[PDB]
């Protein structure tokens, strides 16, 4: 359950674990994978064969504010359940400061993963920052980091009756913009 | 950038005995290089430092291995091949080579996987040998002739 | 049987039966509704370098620091790429911002929307024809389930246990959904005022009529002929809900689409069992019987080398993620002006006089159904270009003149209607001798 | 003059002609395999025989750096192009003309555009046609007077 | 190009064009042989600027 860099008569640096019922044919120690690697190393005097996973596994976000107007921060952890994180990334073995952000109150579970760091609003707003499945965070009042649900637009309703019909009685005129690029930079290289 | 290992693990097997040095280091003769002889190695713990106050080597060369490795390696095929040269001779004992040795007496494959070590053994080796000075053709790697007249 | 070599057909054989006093006018129609299936996004990759090149490494990545400009260079143009997908998808789905409510009755007039609307009985939140749609094209795998899993060694695991990974889209099925049944209620409650504005509501025969007259055809047409045209649409919305069924190939794009986002995911895990020149594939063979000022050769090797793979597979993903752009440009166009009003470009909404058209959600991607007027059976008739009366020439004001043998009437080109000849149909120009081809006849 | 982000896609290809020409300066110190990224440095303590297969180190590297820039230059001027094609599209129909198409030249009834310069891009200004005040009446779709439909 | 193809005698189907672009039909019946020269050269001189 540790980082450890193991010499079973080669070496590599991973997380041992407990093996389930592999296959072994009472010849081999290790074997070959399809990306040409050697996994679930097997203990040289007795039968027992262990597990060999990378000890830093998956990837993290960090969602921030801006440095010019706040220093906390949130982190996402794809495709963990929450609970889960401090067995994923191995929070025993970190600063103190990395393991408020394994645990706590403010623990969301999304379906892009679990996301620590800011508490749920039941409120819908306009996407800030996008996170994934419809999940956004912005800052919001003493503040702090909100991390919604957004909202796809105001709600309206048709008057609809088989006889009915609706005309307009004025207008206006409208100016809007719109803007295209064209051209772009003229780059020359000299080789030598 | 948060994680790193602390401390190290390493497992090895029930292997206990040492392995025989002076058997074939300090035998008592050594065959001629056109009869070179090959001896099996199995079941050993192959520690290089006992010889450190009793022999001097002039040649120590590896190919595919690097020295200062071998004390934590473990090897499965381990063959011995001793013969008797002269002095000069040495040089032509690698991969890829030529002379009188390299082609009709003794010849190592390309892919060779392997040390070789010599030492100069005056006033101990007294008698005539031999080898062979002209053949029809070149040798395989690790064959042997072993004929004359 | 037997391979058979032969040449190509270009098509069927046929002739026209052209004279220079003669025209073919239809005398009946029909209601064709049409598919047409256009992708809009593909699957976002993240991929971590350390991880894939020496992951668990300190050597290598202690070596993996002279480089770092080219890692960051892949890993920004791999996230120009993943928010690019994103903006497709809104730019095609939420073209309006208002969520008009489903109707409780889904019969506008005889016409039955019930298929391509959200029903309240049944648990999920979409139509019919999209989850016929949602079951014809075929990863979120966790930690614990790919580590409890290695007597059957799938890609997926083999994928995240190197830096490869694939994040979720930012809008989810339902809200896709959702925008597509508003887009549908709007199109059925409104017609076409909304996508120019607050919509205005009008009764679906009324709309129907102008989008006859639209075409060329005369809007009492449709106010005679409107209960076998309401059952041509519910028959022709039917049939092709049961072609979603048995057939199974009419998805092929969107199948090709997630085909090629896999396979390339997996002939990169598949690349690193390459030499590029070195001792062995495996980092720990190297490591453990060579000393480091030898190692660091070879593990430059396997460097070198593994970042090219990576930058083929970005370049490749980049020339993807361009036609994907593209594809979703012409989706975007073909729902602002398909959707939301009527199209005289030829063959741009369906093949045939287009009338309207109707959305639905497919997985990356989207469907339309395109309602087009088709005519059927043409006649034979005698025309001519002019009719003069008493010296001078008269010419239609909207149609052509017939003769069905006898009498000469004057009818819509696009459908056989004859009506009597008189001053309201006609206009007067000039005399009778600058025309080629004028006929006597009586103008009442 | 007072809001400073309407023009942000002219700024986004501005911003990238730069910072990719700063990446292919930044990647000149590199190794790629040698002794040290200074050619000066090779060139002033081995001898030639020696010194030639450090010196191709560099050159196949260089290489694959200036071969990544044309790449991914290549593939910017493409999409480039399809933005300026669809400019000019926008001018022959929405300046020289009036069009039908739903949303091509603004929101609304179209009824005319003007075209103003930008750095590196064009700005349309479309004048369109918008309904306000709506009220509720009672239709029918025909009216008879003597058994005959109006 | 939507259907079954339905024959014309080609006048009419011009006149129906030239309505198509603002332009009454009995300008093109008056001036008919006046626009089928102008086809008729404008079809020449571009296969011998080919
Ligand atoms: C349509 O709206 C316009 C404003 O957009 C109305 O014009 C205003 O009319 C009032 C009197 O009714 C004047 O006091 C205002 O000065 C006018 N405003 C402007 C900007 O000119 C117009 O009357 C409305 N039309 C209808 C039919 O209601
Ligand atoms: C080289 O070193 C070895 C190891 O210590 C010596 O072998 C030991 O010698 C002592 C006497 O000095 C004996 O009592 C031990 O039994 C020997 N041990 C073994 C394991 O053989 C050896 O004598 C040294 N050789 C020389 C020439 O000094
Ligand atoms: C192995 O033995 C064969 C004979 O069994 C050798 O072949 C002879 O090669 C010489 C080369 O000059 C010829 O003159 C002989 O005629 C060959 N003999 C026969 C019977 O063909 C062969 O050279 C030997 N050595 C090797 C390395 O293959
Ligand atoms: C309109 O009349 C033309 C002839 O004026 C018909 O064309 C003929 O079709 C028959 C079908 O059996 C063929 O055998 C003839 O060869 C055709 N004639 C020519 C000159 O091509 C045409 O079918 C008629 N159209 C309709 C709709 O009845
Ligand atoms: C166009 O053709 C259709 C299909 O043949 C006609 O609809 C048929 O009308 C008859 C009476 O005239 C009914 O008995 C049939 O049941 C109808 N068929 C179907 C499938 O509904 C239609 O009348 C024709 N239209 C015109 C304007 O002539
Ligand atoms: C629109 O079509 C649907 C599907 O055919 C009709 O719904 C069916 O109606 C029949 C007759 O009442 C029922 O037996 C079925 O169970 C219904 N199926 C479903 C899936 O709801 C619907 O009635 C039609 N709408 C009308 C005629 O207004
Ligand atoms: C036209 O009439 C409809 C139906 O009465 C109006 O819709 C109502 O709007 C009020 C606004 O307070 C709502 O409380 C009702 O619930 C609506 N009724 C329905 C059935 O939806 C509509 O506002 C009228 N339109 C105009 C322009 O006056
Ligand atoms: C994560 O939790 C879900 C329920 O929320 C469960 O179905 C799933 O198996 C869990 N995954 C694990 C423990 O890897
Ligand atoms: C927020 O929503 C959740 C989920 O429906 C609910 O349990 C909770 O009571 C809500 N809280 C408030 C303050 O409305
Ligand atoms: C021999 O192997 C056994 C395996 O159970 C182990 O317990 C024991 O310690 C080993 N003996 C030695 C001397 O290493
Ligand atoms: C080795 O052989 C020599 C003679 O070559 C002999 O004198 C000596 O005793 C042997 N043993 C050792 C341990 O040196
Ligand atoms: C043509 O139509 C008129 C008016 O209905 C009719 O009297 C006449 O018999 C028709 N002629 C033919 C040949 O059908
Ligand atoms: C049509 O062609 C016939 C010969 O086929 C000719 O007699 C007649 O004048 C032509 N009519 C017109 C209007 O060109
Ligand atoms: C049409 O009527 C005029 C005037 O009576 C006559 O000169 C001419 O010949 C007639 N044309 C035909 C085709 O009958």
């Amino acid at each position: 359950n540790q980082c450890v860099n193991f010499n079973f008569n080669g070496l590599k640096g991973t997380g041992v674990l407990t093996s389930s019922s592999k296959r072994f044919q009472s010849f081999q120690q290790f074997g070959r994978d399809a990306s040409d690697f050697t996994d679930s190393v097997r203990d040289p005097q007795t039968l027992e064969i262990l597990d060999i996973t990378p000890c830093s596994f998956g990837g993290v976000s960090v969602i921030t504010p801006g440095t010019n107007a706040s220093s906390e921060v949130a982190v996402l952890y794809q495709d963990v359940n929450c609970t889960d994180v401090p067995t994923a990334i191995r929070a025993d073995q970190l600063t103190p400061a990395w393991r408020v952000y394994s645990t706590g109150v403010n623990v969301f579970q999304t379906q892009a993963g679990c996301l620590i760091g800011a508490e749920h609003v039941n409120a819908s707003y306009e996407c800030d920052i996008p996170i994934g499945a419809g999940i956004c965070a912005s800052y919001h009042t003493q503040k702090s980091i909100v991390a919604y649900t957004m909202s796809l637009g105001a709600e309206n309703s048709i008057a609809y009756a088989n006889n009915s019909i609706a005309i307009p009685t004025n207008f206006s005129i409208s100016v809007t913009t719109e803007v295209m690029p064209v051209s772009m930079a003229k780059t020359s290289v000299d080789c030598t | 950038f948060r994680v790193s290992p602390t401390r190290e693990v390493v497992r090895f097997p029930n292997i206990t005995n040492r392995c025989p040095f002076d058997s074939i280091f300090n035998a008592s003769r050594f065959p001629s290089v056109y009869a070179w002889e090959r001896t099996k190695i199995s079941d050993c713990v192959a520690d290089y430092t006992v010889l450190y106050n009793s022999t001097l080597f002039s040649t120590f060369k590896c190919y595919g291995v690097s020295p200062s490795k071998l004390i934590d390696l473990c090897f499965t095929s381990v063959y011995a091949d001793t013969f008797l040269i002269r002095f000069s001779e040495v040089r032509q004992v690698a991969p890829g080579e030529t002379g009188v040795i390299a082609d009709y007496n003794y010849r190592l494959p390309d892919d060779f996987t392997g040390c070789v070590i010599a030492w100069n053994t005056a006033n101990q080796d007294v008698g005539s040998y031999f080898y062979r000075s002209h053949r029809s053709t070149k040798l395989k790697p690790f064959e042997r002739d072993l004929s004359s007249d | 049987k037997s391979i058979v070599a032969y040449t190509m057909s270009l098509g069927a054989e046929n002739s026209i039966a052209y004279a220079n006093n003669s025209i073919a006018i239809p005398t009946n129609f029909s209601i064709s509704v049409t598919t047409e299936v256009m992708p809009v996004s593909m699957a976002k990759t993240s991929v971590d370098c350390t991880m894939y090149i020496c992951g668990d490494s300190q050597e290598c990545s202690n070596l993996l620091l002279q480089y770092g400009s080219f890692c960051t260079q892949l890993n920004r143009a791999l996230t120009g790429v993943a928010l690019e997908q994103d903006k497709n998808t809104q730019e095609v789905f939420a073209q309006v911002k208002q969520m008009y409510k489903t109707p409780a009755i889904k019969d506008f007039g005889g016409f039955n929307f019930s298929q391509i609307l959200p029903d309240p009985s049944k648990p999920t939140k979409r139509s019919f024809i999209e989850d016929l749609l949602f079951n014809k094209v075929t990863f979120m795998k966790q930690y614990g389930e790919c580590l409890g899993d290695i007597s059957a060694r799938d890609l997926i695991c083999a994928q995240k246990f190197n830096g490869l990974t694939v994040l979720p889209p930012l809008l989810t099925d339902e809200m896709i959904a959702a925008y597509t049944a508003a887009l549908v209620s709007g199109t059925a409650t409104a017609g076409w005022t909304f996508g120019a504005g607050a919509a205005l509501q009008i009764p679906f025969a009324m709309q129907m009529a102008y989008r006859f007259n639209g075409i060329g055809v005369t809007q009492n047409v449709l106010y005679e002929n409107q209960k076998q045209i309401a059952n041509q649409f519910n028959k022709a919305i039917s049939q092709i809900q049961e072609s979603l069924t048995t057939t199974s190939t009419a998805l092929g794009k969107l199948q090709d689409v997630v085909n090629q986002n896999a396979q390339a995911l997996n002939t990169l895990v598949k690349q690193l069992s390459s030499n590029f020149g070195a001792i062995s594939s495996v980092l720990n063979d190297i490591l453990s019987r060579l000393d480091p000022p030898e190692a660091e050769v070879q593990i430059d090797r396997l460097i070198t080398g593994r970042l090219q793979s990576l930058q083929t597979y970005v370049t490749q993903q980049l020339i993807r993620a361009a036609e994907i752009r593209a594809s979703a440009n012409l989706a975007a166009t073909k729902m602002s002006e398909c959707v939301l009003g009527q199209s005289k470009r030829v063959d741009f909404c369906g093949r045939g006089y287009h009338l309207m058209s109707f959305p639905q959600a497919a997985p990356h991607g989207v469907v339309f159904l395109h309602v087009t007027y088709v005519p059927s059976h043409e006649k034979n008739f005698t025309t001519a270009p002019a009719i003069c009366h008493e010296g001078k020439a008269y010419f239609p004001r909207e149609g052509v003149f017939v003769s069905n043998g006898t009498s000469w009437f004057i009818t819509q080109r696009n459908f056989y209607s004859p009506q009597i000849i008189t001053t309201d149909n006609t206009f007067v120009a000039g005399n009778c001798d600058v025309v080629i081809g004028i006929i006597n006849n009586t103008v009442y």
